């Protein structure tokens, strides 16, 4: 029987109760977003890793969801590589970044997929 | 008026069957499954369903002729054999727009439902499904909030929600409630809740669970830095006792409040869904009650009815039944009524048990939820028959765990994500299923410890 | 706690049933009556029936420790064959009062028809009965006013209240519904009503409605000297939209509203009979939608629980059905729940169908009414079974007179006076009812014309 | 009606004279002290007692054939002789539910204490106990929390809580009371209070008082890590004035309000109760004017009943008494109210003066204030008489400390946790009593200055 | 999305001329009666007033491609030229449900007629007629009372 | 004054596509046009409440944005709200939510709404100090032609 810690497992939704995702891993991922139609999306954040309530809290309002967006969406790619290639591109500039991956499906308007890329240190 | 008005009685068949009518894109139709008394032709049973269901009575009422019934009267205008049924059939009736009240389940139930089921002339009846027009949808407000504000609001993307009803049902102190939500949800579930008869008793009053979840589901959501919910049961036995709770869920700040609409009624229900959507709660339906009505296949109304009479009453998720755990449901049908809560359009098949095409003109979809009787095992399964788009619950299967619910939970968010993984991968969660799972049981503790008690548990029996 | 928590599922069996079990006073006890699947021993049936009901779920949660389930657990204290009948028995289980919410039927039902008439191990469940204790009993406030303070109200002693629905169902104009009250009241029927789908709809809306109903039943009551009441249908879509058309019942001084209360909801029933009580309006509760819950005699509730349930809610009236009309509905039964909706005491007799001995501790009690299908040659009949507390309503058989309403309205009343004096001078109803009638059709140019046109029409099939 | 109507008086004995009686389980049995006059046999007495006070009046009136007494009549059913008593005798009463309204302690006090009291035929009369039937107990709301939520609320488990009446009971600024809080508050008191006549006067007025104490409850709990409250007296002329108080704690976040409920009154303390309970804050009851009725016993109302009429109106913390302080009370009697304050069953023991046995039906349980007069070497004692489950309170014994409030809190802190922990060592705190505080008294500084100003004082003196 | 964001102007006619267009029974239709500049064609002019009356602006912004403008745009489905008039058309606009507020006139004459009738690149716009489908009639409470029952 | 801002025009964007956007999508436009240095962002005038972006859940997401961008760039930000509705009680109710959540400007199009309907809303903008931007949707229907109308020059003195 073992107590689940209490101290150092922040999470960050879908994926992260996994061991951590190796790149051919993390591959598949941009790989399944792609076979989809999802247009592939980053964003990135340097300050406030998780959601807090400082300016609100009626029902629903949390504040640290949205992240910065990473360039562009990148409508029309379908090299899975060169996603990867962008994560890359932003722990280079933003090492201290949580970065993450997201896909669009522009009929429903959901983001379909939602996976993180990169935590900075210690995390 | 027109034709002499002539006292007495004459056979339904003269005005409610119609097989000439052509139906209106703006007709309510209903696909009444219908088994008549002995001497009864289907075209007159058909046509009693019809008209005591719309405009007419047993004898003939001068009245009629102030009005006109051609506009008015609702209208059988075919019938088709059950293949391979006891004297079975399904009429179609079809029920002007003008009939209907504006955003008003109630008012639809009165009519459809009404009194025809108690006919002396049937023996059974059992409303199998009913085409709402859009010209009738656009009246209603439906969900708070529907898949995508939910998701967008708790920001939570790919991959089904997962949830665990706190046990026992009844009996654990307000105190108790509030350690136990904490302990699943610390673990790693999205969202722990009230049972349905969970309201307000003398062990555990409704304000003391209220403010005491709302400490640890705040002490959960800080720990592991995701967004959690506990569903605040807000049923009450009159509408003030009901708002007046949804207003305290309000004040905490707390997400998300549920409702039991068919032990609360409509009437209520469609209160606290204005309630919630003015408030930005998001509110979660329970369908308590709905087997009495739902199970016989010769008697009653059908749960694709009941679903999509809630997507119109509002609410931002209804259970839709598991198929694989602890009570009925076939795969085919559920699908069906998935898609009927969900999508935006639906094209009528009846291989799915779905008699017409249904077009939801923009209403917002419901998230379905998968509860009851389902453990680790089932995982991969639910996940295959119910896509992302899923809330998936774990009472007896998170407080159950041999470790306790931080472990419980643990366990099943393992068990989830590993199957999530399994699929993008390309896996097979149908054919492969059972080694993913598996697998993942060799990697983790707590989700090994899970996989060790319920192996041998399965529900089959032979279904209704 | 105590008995180290061993996970893992175990049969029901082991904690549900009880057959020790001696039931306290405040227990609430229902008797179901149990069709267990092929495998499954009725000891184990009835336990599912009674743990997921109350406390339990499929698996062990070591939570219960922190309560104690002998204070709380729902238990199966006996089972027996349903003599002559498919692997069919009475599971009889008791609730410790604890369990419910006070003044809730919405929490009650919640509890006892929740969930369990959907698991797989059983094919089909039905409530039969439910034994409230008169430590719930007082916890509702039951009917705004009851048998006695109407009579006391409306002023009216020694016969039947009697009443009509306007005709057709839907499609009338408000003008038009005022003008058919009007002509109906002035003829001698105690009461006219809206048809229970008549809300608030294009063809007619609920202000206007209310408005010359209200002129019209003004003008039959000075007219002819007796107080008159028109039932205006507040069943409406939310309890805002349902107490603010109560709310203008009472601006115009109308004596009685109604309501649907199953497709309303008890939630919403509650709320208008709370504000009926404040507002001295009188309520008529029509029962719409509950024959998809009651026909079927192996599944489902019985109304008899049904009729039960609103008593609790509150309603001044409550459709008890008539015997002998167009829809279904047996004699003994039928005196059986009756008895339940009127009386201050209700002994125990299975010859009729009550299972448990019901004490209302001066609960107030429901006025039956009869409606559907009736006319003129069933009044004795009608007399006989319900006696002076009851209202008698004439839809089809005050419109459908040759001559129009008032003279039907005078029809239905001669004939009734008719009954109630042979009865009174001694003759017998039921033998000698025919004559009676007969014999007044003599006299009474308006109850003649009534009397041929009827003449032949009666709805014997063989019932459910 | 039966029995012609016969002007003129009767004795009562001809119908409230029923030993014949039988009680039922709704009914609320009294058993009342009566001391008649001379020439009244006691079945006379209990008959005018019973009589007076139900159903009936001095002369014969016609209007009770309209009804039927033997519903309604109150009735005395036994009579019992005091022994060893002066024309003393026990009358026994038996009221019929169907006679109280239903949440109302006011109600049934007018009946059973508004007129009987002063009859000219007797000489002195006293309600000694009450039955109050789970009928009738199921109609109150009772406490807004209770001993359990109280705890879990204040995350305070095993010991008595402890707490102070700031002095002089008059006369302190709003400014000073604070400040004497803080500090009371900052030595390990969990609560202090208003003294029961602080209202709102020009020396100091409520909203003043409330703002400062908040500030200090708020310095000192954030000081010590332990949640404090201060009761902020809402006692106040008018309900307006009274709501408007609580209100204001509402505001502040304030954890707990009090309320003298005799002078203030049961219509307002239960309207006070139920503004607790929606709102969340904890109720301290005082007893002011209490001995005024409770005193001499002969004649009055004996505390067990006010206590039993509290816990029905609402409180979370009454007083109890102290036995071994500045007021009137002795051990076993308390023993026995005590237990009929926190207890779910109460089993009749006429040793400590319980006539009847008492089942709450789960009302939730109050926690009894031991107060008045007590100190430091009374610790083991309170300790002891009352258990873990109570307040035990330290005006003087706290303001009254050599060396200011703080230490004087401290004082009592350790001298209670001293005796908690002798108890659970297995020490005898009734033998072992006094060596216990004698040896803490050698450790503790603060504890010790405090032995030796409060060491030779008692209150020893012959009750009453 | 698909099909890469490329930035800067294009004209309306490339997205809001749809001749090819078939009505669905649920959309708001509108007959304006267009009267160019010089140098526009009638498709151009007519798409301009169904694309800033809808969905789009003057130059390409990116965020279309998180929706869906085939599902939201509005769409001019064809053109006719007023006989014996001053180059002055009938251009017919097409706007699916989905775009207005229930309930509300406001909502509705906000997009329909909000910017359009101010373009430069036309001198005259007039509205002449729209079709309002039963989805969206039914949103409305419509009169008090009506003929019947004012009578 | 009250946004702090002096010496140059303010800057502001509307964002695009006109309508079809998710109120999520809102936002994270809106705290993206802000960053970059723009002082407000709008709702496009006939941005009120339908079926693909509620107003309610517009208001809260914009107000996340509107924020986020406040902080990161340290310059008093904000988010036009459109209060513009069917009725005065509809509009009312939104102008509420948005002092509910301490945002500073709402809009309205004064014309399509009506005047009566816009002196209410600058009351209560008067009252709880919020900033109000008026959008003169239908305008160009009266002020246009030379020859028949309303000048634009009336319809701004009447605002
Ligand atoms: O109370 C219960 O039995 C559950 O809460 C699950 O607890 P477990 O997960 O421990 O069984 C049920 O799923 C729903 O409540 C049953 O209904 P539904 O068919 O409508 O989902
Ligand atoms: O709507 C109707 O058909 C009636 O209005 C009667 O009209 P008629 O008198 O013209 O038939 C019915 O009695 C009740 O409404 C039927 O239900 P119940 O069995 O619940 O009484
Ligand atoms: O005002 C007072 O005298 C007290 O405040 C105590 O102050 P000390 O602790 O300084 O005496 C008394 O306990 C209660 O108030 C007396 O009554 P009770 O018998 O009902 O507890
Ligand atoms: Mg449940
Ligand atoms: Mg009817
Ligand atoms: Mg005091
Ligand atoms: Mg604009």
């Amino acid at each position: 029987m073992q107590v689940w810690p209490p101290i150092n497992k922040k999470k960050y939704e879908t994926l992260s109760y996994l061991p951590d995702l190796s790149q051919e891993q993390l591959l598949s991922e941009v790989e399944y977003l792609l076979k989809n139609g999802w247009v592939p999306c980053l964003e990135f954040e340097t300050e406030h890793g998780f959601v807090y309530r400082e300016n609100n809290k009626s029902p629903g309002y949390y504040d640290g969801r949205y992240w910065t967006m990473w360039k562009l969406p990148m409508f029309g790619c379908t090299d899975a590589t060169q996603v990867l290639a962008e994560v890359g591109e932003a722990k280079k500039a933003y090492p201290q970044a949580w970065i993450r991956i997201i896909g669009f499906d522009n009929v429903r308007q959901v983001q379909c997929i939602s996976f993180i890329a990169y935590k900075p240190e210690g995390y | 008026a027109s034709v002499g008005f002539k006292a007495g009685v004459k056979e339904y068949k003269l005005t409610y069957y119609t097989p000439e009518y052509q139906t209106k894109d703006t007709d309510i139709l209903a696909a009444f499954r219908v088994t008549p008394q002995p001497g009864v032709p289907p075209e007159e049973a058909g046509a009693a369903v019809a008209a005591e269901s719309s405009t007419g009575t047993w004898t003939t009422v001068w009245t009629d002729g102030l009005t006109s019934l051609d506009r008015y009267k609702g209208r059988c205008y075919r019938i088709e054999r059950v293949v391979g049924e006891k004297d079975q059939y399904i009429a179609y009736v079809a029920y002007p727009l003008d009939l209907f009240e504006e955003g008003s389940v109630t008012n639809m139930f009165t009519s459809i439902v009404g009194n025809v089921f108690g006919f002396k002339a049937l023996r059974a009846l059992r409303l199998e499904d009913l085409r709402i027009p859009p010209a009738y949808v656009k009246t209603f407000q439906g969900p708070p909030h529907g898949i995508q504000v939910e998701r967008d609001k708790l920001n939570k993307y790919g991959r089904p929600l997962l949830g665990c009803t706190i046990k026992p049902k009844l009996g654990l102190s307000a105190k108790n409630y509030g350690r136990a939500v904490y302990e699943c949800l610390r673990g790693g579930l999205d969202f722990t809740k009230d049972d349905e008869n969970v309201n307000s008793q003398p062990f555990m009053r409704w304000r003391d669970r209220f403010l005491f979840c709302a400490e640890a589901l705040y002490k959960a959501q800080a720990e592991t830095g995701e967004i959690k919910g506990h569903y605040l049961n807000a049923t009450a036995g009159t509408c003030e006792e009901m708002i007046k709770r949804a207003v305290f869920a309000r004040e905490l700040g707390v997400p998300i409040v549920m409702h039991d609409y068919l032990t609360g009624g409509f009437t209520a229900n469609t209160s606290l869904a204005h309630y919630c959507r003015d408030n930005g709660l998001l509110l979660h339906i329970h369908r308590a009650m709905h087997a009495v009505i739902d199970r016989q296949k010769n008697h009653g109304i059908h749960f694709r009815v009941l679903a999509k009479a809630l997507r119109m009453s509002g609410g931002d998720h209804i259970h839709s039944g598991t198929v694989v755990g602890k009570l009925e449901g076939e795969r085919d049908i559920t699908l069906g009524f998935v898609d009927l809560l969900r999508d935006d359009f639906v094209e009528q098949d009846r291989s799915r048990g779905i008699y017409f095409t249904q077009d939801w003109v923009s209403l917002p979809g419901v998230l379905p939820v998968a509860s009851g009787g389902i453990h680790v095992w089932h995982m991969p399964a639910l996940t295959e028959i119910f896509g992302d788009d899923s809330v998936l619950q774990f009472g007896g299967g998170t407080l159950g765990h041999p470790w306790g619910n931080a472990p419980g939970a643990v366990a099943n968010r393992v068990a989830l994500e590993a199957c999530v993984k399994a699929r993008n991968e390309g896996r097979d969660l149908a054919q492969e299923g059972n080694e993913i799972i598996r697998e993942a049981c060799k990697w983790s503790p707590e989700l090994a410890a899970a996989c060790e008690v319920w192996k041998e548990i399965v529900f089959n029996f032979a279904a209704v």
